[PDB]
């Protein structure tokens, strides 16, 4: 599996791709977040590096965390569950199954509360500039929810309309295989390759996704979606490759 | 028409994935993304992060971000309410140890969005 490679051994070279991933959106500042799976430990750390390289490509490897803050110089409990990561090769996405939190009415207090939302969206970002002038490309990959990482995800780009769209299928949850509506490529801040569309189900809205075109030659994309269901809002994170 | 809501200043907050998000602003009513709230501060339903909604009035909740102050310990006051919540606009009395008292002459303290006003301290 490598999970605990993952937190114990050093950066290497030779090893595949996606290498490192910088832990900005995980970790705040102020927190801490210690991750533990295997018999191993280690502890983050904002702008720390998780060694993803040691980690297994196009699935979900599952770490026990924990979000601590140091008062009076020892580490307090603030927010725990699992950890989730998946690894492509320009391309990963951190997200979080909360199972434990503090008591939202006191501070000395732990209560089981159950969300999952998705951290980190890194690797290495297509440049809006430096895009295919044409021609289509179809990505497949994995679309996972809480509880749930069989769901299948399709997205299809048209580099000389500079649009996307896609469908999520296979997930335990019907109304979370929403179809993913046509949306145009915009730069960001930074100039990087960027999709943000609607999401529907049944050709009805229930919310938004957003996607970050990663890899030299476009190779992946990586991002996440926001739906709504009968019972709430659900998060579901999304990674798909060319073939 | 409907007005379409331009990019949201959060007081206290943000929304997460702001690069990937911010190329499409404004955005049509009932678009909706989820945001956060920084330190000492929280949501309406009393977590770090919920979701912001483009209504026809505007962005709901018009306060995303409300501040949390949490009763300290005393120590020379009572401690019934060690570590609890408060959030902003509301008030708790602070009873101290005999021969010990508030700031000035004072006996309530209120959250306010920067903390609690006044501190309290007995002495």
């Amino acid at each position: 599996a490598g999970l605990a490679d993952a937190l114990t051994a050093p950066l290497d070279h030779k090893d595949k791709g996606l290498q490192s991933l910088t832990l900005d959106q995980s970790v705040a500042k102020n927190e801490k977040l210690k991750l533990a799976a295997q018999g191993a430990e280690k502890t983050y750390g904002n702008g720390d590096s998780l060694n993803t390289g040691k980690l297994k490509n196009d699935k979900v490897s599952r770490f026990d965390f924990i979000r601590q803050i140091e008062v009076d110089g020892q580490l307090i409990t603030l927010e725990s569950g699992e950890f989730q990561v998946y690894k492509q090769s320009h391309s990963a996405l951190t997200a979080f199954q909360t199972e434990q939190i503090q008591d939202s009415e006191h501070s000395g207090k732990m209560v089981a509360k159950r969300q999952f939302r998705i951290g980190d969206i890194a690797g290495e970002h297509t440049s809006f500039d430096k895009l295919p002038e044409g021609g289509r490309a179809t990505y497949r990959g994995t679309a996972f929810g809480s509880d749930d990482a069989g769901g299948k995800l399709t997205y299809t780009i048209d580099f000389a309309a500079k649009q996307g769209n896609g469908k999520i299928e296979h997930l335990k949850s019907p109304e979370l295989n929403v179809d993913l509506a046509a949306a145009d490529i915009k730069p960001d801040g930074k100039r990087h390759a960027v999709i943000s569309g609607s999401v529907l189900y049944n050709q009805a809205e229930k919310g938004s996704y957003s996607l970050g075109i990663f890899g030299g030659k476009a190779q992946e994309v990586a991002g996440s979606a926001e739906v709504k269901t009968v019972n709430g809002i659900r998060h579901i994170g999304l990674a798909a490759k060319q073939e | 028409t409907l007005k379409p809501c331009d990019y949201p200043d959060i007081k206290h907050g943000g929304l997460y994935h702001e690069n990937m998000r911010r190329p499409y602003f404004p955005v049509a009513v009932g678009k909706y993304y989820s945001y956060y709230c920084d330190e000492h501060f929280e949501t309406p339903s009393g977590s770090y992060w919920d979701h912001i909604h483009c209504t026809q009035d505007g962005w709901s909740p018009a306060v995303p971000c409300l501040r949390k102050c949490y009763f300290p310990y005393l120590e020379n006051g009572y401690n019934q309410n060690h570590g609890r919540k408060f959030v902003q606009g509301k008030s708790i009395d602070v009873a101290c140890h005999p021969g010990y008292a508030l700031p000035k002459a004072q006996t309530t303290v209120t959250c306010m969005e920067n903390g609690w006003s006044p501190t309290p301290r007995c002495i």
